[PDB]
This record gives structure tokens, sequence and C-alpha cells, in this order.
């Protein structure tokens, strides 16, 4: 076993110390039972991670381009590897040429 | 936190009826009947007693610092 | 020199600005200053 | 997170026009909507070298310079005010001195109370930080 | 600052020229500025917590200019549509009806 | 880059209605009135007050 | 039996909140990250 | 000319009918009971040592609202009327409270009965906290756990409800007149029928309802006022009524004396 | 207000606001005015 | 004529009652949940 770092712990999770011990011991160490957890403590400050909105990956989306552009329709997919669910590359397909143009 | 000494609107002393109200609720009496037996006629005192939250019972759970 | 109370075992002791910041009895690293003996007045309003 | 107040919808005296209300003064005197306000200040010593560190202490008039116009008598011998002491704005609650890098050569890094706020010293916390230097947190309580 | 002293008074944003006007001071206790109801409409303000700014002239020329050009009664009729901008509103309007 | 001056010729705060005020009157707190100041030159007429 | 009433739906919702809570998504995501994501990220 | 009829009379509240008086006199008398009747209330709190979970100002404010027996409050003097420095025995009442909880179990409830009158302007009958009975604990002041103690010294002074509501001797004063709306002092909101949609007053049986063929009496004025006065136990209802009348009389006499001296 | 402005002047027009407001406010104080839930209810015939 | 199956991470879902829809029994058109499930939930345990 070799130490490679310390990972912050979200309170009331499966690895937090307050998951067990019930209300009696929760009171015994200055912790409010009504607290719900779900936040980290960094340098004594309670920090919460806001959920981040993003578009879906590995799906095909087709859109109509604006009038002042040679492209009429664009079909695109943002391919991301399932392992880790990290975005890898963006690939697009464009229909060049407005109606009766080009 | 704890039962207020007096009704906010009128000013009737209602701080001495909390234990009696709880004991009356112990025998299964309805809240309206318990309030009536405490001679709380005006609804200002009724909302003073009925809607109170006894938060001090939580504050006494923590071990004292001295 | 100055009275202090432990944050865990709630034991009262004193410090003289030379001792390390720790409880004498249980070795806790969190201590509080004891309440002053001076009177405090309020207008009850 | 609130209270049940007896509300009347009326044009009484014209003093509640355009999003304003008239509060019963006697209800205020009986504790309606009264609250506590807690505010905490922090201070820690920092290390500049082998032994060049600050210290929590009561600054002197002669040996210590750069004295703020606020009072200093409320501090104790260790520079920390005892809990349960009435103070006003700009009063010194934490007294910290920093040596001058190469008598009357000590910067005063004292933290005064907010000039617009008053109250009583609710709690004082003394401890050590991660690296072992001193650490003080003073919580002030007032009534609104 | 004393009674009847002309002071400039403003709300942000100052979209129009009568969003800033000269008023006469009346010193009264407690910690809120007090205004007549009828001047709230030209200011486009309500008492839901809005804040207002106040300036004090520091010379006789500035005081005379405020009292003779930016006075509140002079701003009753606006040049935008040659009609008054202040009128009876709210409780007074309902009561007079 | 400039600093160092003492100017206190302005204020900003919350407002409320007052039916007992004239159209050209503004209510001012005593604290705000004390904070602000007006420089008046001493003459023979105003010297007493 | 009998038709399902509104208080039955409230019983169901009470059971839901008793089992899950209000911050279930954060705790579940962190737990699945700590239990499985770290090991697979190391083993990749 | 004025006449008084007492309907119900007990220790804490009195319901009565007041006749042959003007409306403004009755309203002023009610306001005098509500605001300008001097009583005794705690005004200075010195906290020697407090270990409870309640804030110092919290418990002090709760102590301020405790009613005190003010039967002989007239003989006492105001703080500004006394030449003694700070406060003395002739202008204040000194009470003390000392409570503690012993043992690792249970919770001790500190009530108003624990307050003890250390000193006062003897042999006046003031200062004692109001008790409903001899065995009644009274108002719940605080709650204490193990190793929690409270040691407070309080000073009670004479005041009026105008300064702060804690000297108010009355809680609510029910006041009404003209149950049948004969004088047409109010216009009744309704949807279909005004008579059916509005509950009858509790004094509707004390005055005969108007006949359908009756004409409006434009020269009539309000003459009978039904009022119920409830007290907090600091003063009995008859004492409150008499002292309100006396206070109004003293105010009018002071105005008369000022007018006479103005010449 | 426009007529008073054009006829008398800014001072009289300003004083008119205060006069009207004071009179109307006193009368409304001693008369009373309110709004309730029943003001938003129509009868059976209109609902039909 | 498409059949999609998603097992991704980050999808937002809500629970819903299941109404019986098989046209092979009298239960069609009715809620699958009965009073028995409510009784079991209130008890906190199944009847073995
Ligand atoms: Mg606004
Ligand atoms: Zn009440
Ligand atoms: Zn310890
Ligand atoms: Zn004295």
């Amino acid at each position: 076993k070799v130490h490679i770092g310390k990972v912050p712990i979200m309170l009331r999770s499966k690895f937090c110390s307050l998951r067990t011990l019930d209300e009696v011991d929760l009171y015994k160490m200055k912790e409010c039972p009504y607290d719900m957890g779900g936040y980290f403590v960094i340098n004594g400050s309670e920090k919460v991670l806001i959920a981040q909105e993003r578009s879906a990956a590995n799906i095909v989306q087709v859109f109509k381009k604006a009038a002042p552009s040679p492209i009429s329709h664009v079909a695109e997919i943002r391919s991301a590897l399932e392992k880790g669910s990290r975005l890898i590359s963006t690939m697009q397909i464009k229909l060049y040429g407005r109606e009766d143009k080009g | 936190m704890i039962i207020p000494v007096r009704c906010f609107s009128c000013g009737k002393v209602v701080g001495d009826k909390w234990d009696a109200y709880l004991r009356l609720l112990e025998e299964g009496k309805q809240e309206g009947d318990a309030l009536d037996e405490l001679k709380l006629k005006r609804y200002c005192c009724r909302r003073m007693v009925l809607t109170h939250v006894d938060l001090i019972e939580k504050f006494l759970r923590y071990n004292p610092l001295e | 020199g100055v009275k202090y109370t432990c944050g865990a075992c709630a034991h009262n002791f004193s410090l003289n600005k030379s001792d390390p910041v720790r409880c004498k009895e249980c070795g806790h690293r969190v201590i509080y200053k004891a309440r002053t003996k001076r009177m405090i007045q309020f207008d009850a309003r | 997170a609130g209270q049940n107040a007896i509300v009347a919808i009326a044009c009484y005296s014209g003093y509640n026009q355009e999003d304003s209300m008239i509060m019963n003064q006697s209800s205020i005197d009986r504790g309606l909507f009264r609250s506590l306000f807690f505010r905490s200040y922090m201070d820690q010593e920092k290390r500049f070298g082998i032994s060049i560190v600050e210290e929590f202490e009561k600054p002197t008039r002669a040996t210590t310079l750069r004295l703020k116009h606020g009072t200093y008598e409320k501090l104790d011998e260790d520079g920390l005010i005892a809990p349960g002491v009435r103070v006003s704005g700009d009063d010194i609650i934490i007294g910290k001195t920093t040596p001058i890098p190469p008598y009357h050569t000590k910067r005063d890094a004292s933290t005064p109370l907010r000039s617009t706020e008053n109250g009583i010293v609710d709690q004082v916390l003394l401890t050590t930080n991660q690296e072992g230097l001193k650490f003080v947190k003073v919580r002030m309580r007032t009534t609104k | 600052l004393m009674d009847d002293d002309p002071v400039l008074f403003n709300r942000q944003p100052s979209l129009h020229k009568m969003s800033m006007m000269a008023h006469r001071v009346k010193v009264m206790p407690y910690s809120t500025f007090r205004l007549n109801l009828s001047v709230t409409s030209p200011y486009n303000a309500d008492f839901d917590g809005d804040e207002m700014n106040l300036h004090v002239p520091q010379s006789e020329e500035t005081r005379a200019e405020l009292s003779q050009l930016c006075a509140v009664p002079l701003q009753i009729v606006s040049p935008q549509s040659n009609k008054p901008v202040m009128g009876i509103v709210q409780d007074t309007l309902c009561g007079v009806r | 880059n400039l600093m160092g001056k003492r100017v206190d010729f302005s204020a900003r705060t919350v407002i409320s209605g007052d039916p007992n005020l004239e159209l050209d009157q503004v209510g001012v707190p005593i604290s705000i009135a004390k904070t602000l100041s007006y420089p008046e030159t001493v003459t023979q007429y105003n010297i007493h007050r | 039996d009998d038709t399902i009433t509104t208080e039955d739906c409230w019983t169901v919702i009470s059971a839901f909140f008793e089992e899950k809570g209000l911050v279930s998504q954060q705790l579940d995501s962190f737990d699945e990250f700590m239990e499985t994501s770290i090991q697979d990220l190391v083993w990749e | 000319e004025p006449k008084v009829n007492i309907i119900n009379a007990q220790d804490d509240e009195v319901e009565l009918m007041l006749s042959d008086v003007n409306l403004s006199l009755a309203n002023s008398l009610r306001r005098t009971m509500l605001a300008e009747v001097p009583t005794l209330a705690i005004d200075l709190v010195e906290i020697k040592m407090n270990t409870s979970v309640l804030a110092d100002e919290f418990i002090s404010h709760r102590l301020g609202l405790i009613p005190l027996v003010s039967e002989d409050v007239e003989e006492m003097k105001y703080s500004r009327d006394c030449t003694c420095e700070d406060y003395c025995d002739e202008c204040s009442v000194v009470l003390e409270l000392s409570a503690r909880h012993e043992g690792e179990e249970g919770t001790t409830d500190v009530y108003s009965s624990s307050l003890i009158k250390v000193s006062g302007p003897g042999n006046l009958n003031v200062g004692e906290p109001v008790r409903r009975d001899d065995y009644d604990q009274g108002i719940l002041l605080c709650k204490l756990r193990n190793h929690q103690e409270l040691n407070i010294r309080c000073i009670a002074k004479k005041g009026i409800a105008k300064e702060h509501a804690k000297w108010s001797p009355c809680s609510a004063i029910a006041f009404e007149y003209d149950p049948h709306n004969k004088l047409k002092h109010t216009d009744f909101w309704f949807e279909v029928d005004a008579k059916k949609e509005w509950p009858d007053s509790k004094y509707a049986t004390w005055e005969e309802p108007p006949k359908p063929g009756e004409v409006f009496d434009y020269k009539a004025k309000p003459n009978r006022f039904y009022m119920t006065v409830e007290t907090t136990g600091s003063l009995k209802a008859n004492q409150v009524f008499s002292r309100g009348i006396k206070t109004l009389q003293e105010k009018l006499a002071n105005v008369l004396f000022e007018l006479e001296n103005s010449r | 207000i426009h007529t008073v402005m054009r006829e008398k002047g800014p001072k009289i027009c300003a004083e008119l606001f205060g006069n009207i407001q004071k009179v109307v406010n006193y009368w409304l104080l001693h008369n009373g005015f309110s709004i309730g839930i029943g003001d938003a209810i129509a009868d059976a015939s209109t609902m039909k | 004529r498409e059949f999609k199956i998603f097992t991704d991470v980050g999808r937002v879902y809500r629970p819903l009652f299941i109404v019986e829809d098989d046209e092979s029994k009298d239960n069609k058109g009715e809620l699958r949940i009965t009073k028995e499930h409510i009784r079991k939930i209130q008890q906190g345990y199944d009847d073995d």
C-alpha cells in the first residue's frame, strides 16, 4: 500500500463517518440530525457542486441553418467514449447549397 | 424556540398554559377542545399556542460546553 | 494566566501564553475562552 | 421560517401605500419578528521564515506603533477579548503584531469590529491550523 | 443639513430629466427617506425596498440654480407630451372618488 | 491611479411614503442630516444662530 | 378491494421520501464514483 | 347623568354596559386603560452567570414580559422623580433568580415562581410575580440541562404602556355599541341579503330590533356601549377601571392648572 | 392639475396636491376601505 | 420502426404508476397497485 493522495468526502455518503451512529451519537459530536449532507467541506467552508447541464452524446441531431448561409441543414453528433463518459471529438455533416443556390 | 410569554396581538399571558396544553393533548383530546378548555377565546391566542414549535427540546440534546 | 475550557471534555484550566494550544486533560485541539466575570446589564426591552 | 401575523387589508391612514405596511408597535414590543444576528471574524498567525512569526498580544503604546484610533482596553493579556463584553464599532477584538524584517518596530495587524455593527462577544475560539500556527475565531451576537 | 435646504434627489436609472429633482429638507427621526406619494410616479419607484440618492449643493450659485430650475413644482408639466406627470394616485384617488 | 480625499457630500438609502409632506419636501433622517454638511459664510445677519 | 384514494398516493410518496430523501442524487453519484469509478480509472 | 351597569364581574375580567355618556368619552377611557395606567415591570436585568442555551437578551426580554403585582404602584415614584443615584429602595424592586440542574438525567424547568422579591419599598404590596393559585408554577421562563445554571438579578420599575407594551395592564378590551345598526354608522357588504349574511352581535338581545315600518331617526346618537376589560393579573379589573378614570381626571386637572397658571 | 398649473402657477399647483391629499386622507381614515375574497365571487346566474 | 435502449449517466427520470393494459384479463384499465400494497407499506414488511 502506497499513499497517493487524499480525496474529499461528501457528507452523509457511504464513506462519510456520519452515515451510521444514529441520533444519539450525532448529538454527541455537535451534528444536527436534520442535516441532509450532500456537500463537501474544503478549508472549513461548505461547498456544493451545482449540476452541470450539457447536451446528450452519441446521438444524431439535425438542424436547419439560417437563411444567410450556403449551408441549408447540419446533421451533427458529439461522440464520447462510454468508458468515463468523456467527450472525445465532434463530427458534423453539412448540406451545402441553399435551395436553388450554388 | 420556547413558548412566548404573551400573545403577540392582544397580550394575554399564554406562557403558563404550554404544559397544560401538552397534558390535555396526551389524553387524546382534540386540539380545538384543548384550546377551549384553556379559555383561549380569541383566535390570536389560539394561533399563538397552536402553531408554536418547541425547538428548545432539540437545543437541550447537545452536551453543554461547561 | 487566562481561563480556558476544553471543546470536547469541557474541562476548565488556565493558560500562560507559553503552553501549546491543547486541552490538558484529554488533549483536544479546540478550546474556548471562559466567560468573563464582569456583570452585564440589559434593559429587558 | 416565519410567523402567523393577524393581517387587516385596509386603507387606514395612507401610510401603507405603494408596497408598504403598518406594523403594530405593541406587537413588536412583545417579540414579534425579533431576531438574533451572529457574525464571525477570523484571524491566524502567519510564518515568514525560520522564526519570523506574528503573535496574538495586546499592543503597547510605546513599544508597539501604528495604533488604530479604536480602543484597546477591551483586549486581554493575550490579545483576545473575553466573551460577554459589550463593544461598539471600530473596537479592536483581535490584537495581532508582526515583527519588522531587517522596540517601536511592530506592525499592528489588529482586526477591528465593523464600524456599522455592534453587539456582544458571543463566543471565542482558540485553536491551531493545519500547520500548527495559532487560530482565533470570534463570534459576535446582536439583536435585530 | 437643516430644514428648507434645497437638495438634489435621484433614482437610478434617470431615464428622463425629472427623474432628478430638487426638494426641501425636513429632518425627522428613523432611518428612511420620506417622499410624497404623487412624486413617486415621475420617479417610477415603489416602497418595496428601492433606494434613492441625495446630493447637497456646496455654493450659493448651486443652491440658487437648484431652487430656480430643478424645483419640484416646476417639473409638474413635462415638455414630452405637454401634460402633467404628477397626479393624485392610490389611496387618495380612491378616497376622492 | 489616485487616492486620498475625504468627500461625504452624497447619500443613498431606502424610502417610504408620507402623506403629511408637501410635494417639494423630502424627509431626512437625523443621522443622515448630521453626516452631511453645508458650508455657510459668517455675516452680520446670521452670526447669532 | 377498493379504489386507490389520494391518501394512498400520499402514503406512496411518504415511502418514497423515507427511502430516498431529498439529496439522493448527490449521495448516489458520489457513492458510485468512490466505489467503482476510481478503481476502473486506475485499471484502464 | 352617567350610569353604569355591570353585567359580569370576576377577578380578572369585567363585562359592563356604559350609558348616558358621549362616544369620545368611552373611547378615551378605553385608550386610558390600554396605554396610560401605570404598572410595575422589570426594566433592568443584571446577568451574573448564564449557561443556558438561550441568549442573554432572549431571557432578559422574556423576564420583561412577566406580570408583577402592582396594587400599590401608585405610592412609588418614577426613576426620574427620585433624587437617589441610580435606583434606591423607594423607586425600584429588587428580585433575584437562581436555578440549576443536578444529575446527568432529566431537565429542570425554571418558572416565574422561582423569582423571589429580595427587596422593595416596604411595606407596600408590590413586586411579587402574579400567581393564578398558590400551587401554580406560573410562566415557563427557561429549561436547564445538566451542569447548566442561571443566576440573574432583576430590577422592576414603574411605567406605562406608552413607553413599552410590557407595562400594559390589559390584554384586550372588547368594545361595541349599536348592535342593530340603527344609527347606520356602517354599511353592510353583502351578496344577496345583508341580514342573513351577517352574524348577530352577542348583545343583539339587549336592544329591540327596528320595526320594518320605522323611519330613520336622524337626531339619534350612540348612547350605550358594551365593553369587556380583561387584565393580566397585575391589577384587578375594578382597580384598572378606577385607575383609568383617575388618570384621565389627573390629566384634565393638569391641563386646567396649566391654563390657570398661563395668565 | 393642468388648469391650475396654467392659471395660478407652480406654487399654487404644488399646494393643491397637499390640500387634496390631506382632506381625502382624513376622510378615508374616518370612513374605511378594504378588499376581500367575496369581491371576486359572482352569483349563480352570472356563473351559469 | 426504431427501438432504443439507454443506460447512460445523467438522464433525468420520474416515477409513475403502472396502469394495466394487457387485453387478456379483467384488470385492464385499472391501477396495478392495490390496497394490499398500501397495507404492506404501512406495515413495513411483507407477509412472507
Ligand atoms: Mg421597487
Ligand atoms: Zn391573544
Ligand atoms: Zn479536554
Ligand atoms: Zn430612588
